[PDB]
């Protein structure tokens, strides 16, 4: 049983917010509950709301006026709007719902970054770092909003991989870089590309990192 | 629910987190413990105040007195390095959790491996010059990055970004990278980073000059 939630990763303030969560393995009617939980960046978890086994709806006090869930049967989902967003309501968001008993773990959705901003969606530029250890990577630069996702060689290469936090510039753009540690002997005959993801703007990259020609 | 903010202790020694409530909520009601690992969703760990799910070592236990609960988890190893958080049950049967604990794992000191990366010819050409500097798998967090510019103190033009204690050694890294135009970036020659931290004896600094390298 698997829970996916989707929407939007930027919303304008004032505007809606709309996330739906997917639910795979399991029957929508057939769950104890379903519900959703936030978490701002650096924060803690907020409980929104939930949708009962009846249909029966129960939300936050502090947020009862602006938010709806409801289930669709059909589709076997069911979704959050949260209307009149503030930058107050950025946040991760998570669906997460009980299935099977009472005290089964509740399963929970991968949680979906919303950032409410009135500055518009930039795709980022991607630039090699480039090199008995060697270090290279890739600096991912001046992209909005959060996240980009970053692998190595499609997903083989993890180990000594090191992919840091985004910095926000003083411009209002994000800028990451991710890193990678290899044996030195290895940069004459190993293909290394780091594989970047900016989901907001529907930029992919796949950028091949090859040593520099250097005389010190 | 009140829990401090951070825990830690060495490799294989025992941790507890405490959740503090009212008589209205962990007073009343159950309670439930999870793991919030980097980028992860929570993982409940225990439910209803000291059981655990299936799949759940007993490394982890949970305990419940009057108004407060108890985590606690023995044997600790790197994979332990979390944000773990407690959560019940509000007056009105609503869900409500804690603020949440880091939990750090104490091991013996590291001393940074430091990489430098001119800007690429690539990225110069877009009229700027991130210059950046590598410290690699250390402890401590503490580490100080000092930027000189043809021996000029930078201030102010360069940001950090720090990882979480790695999922296999428990260390950190942090990658600082300095901003300039790329006409100041072609101003000067000696670009330098100097580290200074506990597991080194004196401060380690990398530098390379404007011109030793070509892309590739």
């Amino acid at each position: 049983v698997q829970l996916q939630e989707s929407g939007p990763g930027l919303v304008k303030p004032s505007e809606t917010l709309s996330l739906t969560c997917a639910v795979s393995g399991y029957s929508i009617s057939s769950g104890y509950y379903w519900g959703w939980i936030r978490q701002p960046p650096g924060k803690g978890l907020e409980w929104i709301g939930s949708i009962y086994h009846s249909g029966s709806t129960y939300y936050n006090p502090s947020l009862k006026s602006r938010v709806t869930i409801s289930v669709d049967t059909s589709k076997n989902q069911f979704s959050l709007k949260l209307s009149s967003v503030t930058a107050a309501d950025t946040a991760v968001y998570y669906c997460a719902g009980l299935t099977q008993s009472s005290h089964n773990d509740a399963n929970w959705g991968q949680g979906t970054l919303v950032t409410v901003s009135s500055a518009s969606t930039k795709g980022p530029s991607v630039f090699p770092l480039a090199p008995g250890t060697a270090a290279l990577g890739c600096l991912v630069k001046d992209y909005f909003p959060e996240p980009v996702t970053v692998s190595w060689n499609s997903g083989a290469l993890t180990s000594g991989v090191h992919t840091f936090p985004a910095v926000l510039q003083s411009s209002g753009l994000y800028s990451l870089s991710s890193v990678v540690t290899v044996p030195s002997s290895s940069l004459g005959t190993q293909t290394y590309i780091c594989n970047v993801n900016h989901k907001p703007s529907n930029t992919k990259v796949d950028k091949k990192v090859e040593p520099k020609s250097c005389l010190a | 629910l009140t829990q401090p903010p951070s825990v830690s202790a060495a490799p294989g020694q025992k941790v507890t987190i405490s959740c503090s409530g009212s008589s209205s909520n962990i007073g009343n009601n159950y309670v439930s413990w999870y793991q919030q690992l980097p980028g992860t969703a929570p993982k409940r760990l225990i439910y209803d105040n000291n059981k655990r799910p299936s799949g759940i070592p007993d490394r982890f236990s949970g305990s419940k007195s009057g108004t407060s609960a108890t985590l606690g988890i023995t044997g600790l190893q790197t994979g332990d390095e979390a944000d773990y958080y407690c959560g019940t049950w509000d007056s009105s049967l609503n869900p409500v959790f804690g603020g949440g604990t880091k939990l750090e794992i104490k091991r013996t000191v590291a001393a940074p491996s430091v990489f430098i990366f001119p800007p690429s010819d690539e990225q110069l050409k877009s009229g700027t010059a991130s210059v950046v500097c590598l410290l690699n798998n250390f402890y401590p967090r503490e580490a100080k990055v000092q930027w000189k510019v043809d021996n000029a103190l930078q201030s102010g033009n360069s940001q950090e970004s720090v990882t979480e204690q790695d999922s296999k050694d428990s260390t950190y890294s942090l990658s600082s990278t300095l901003t300039l135009s790329k006409a100041d970036y072609e101003k000067h020659k000696v670009y330098a980073c100097e580290v200074t931290h506990q597991g080194l004896s004196s401060p380690v600094t990398k530098s390379f000059n404007r011109g030793e390298c070509i892309d590739a």
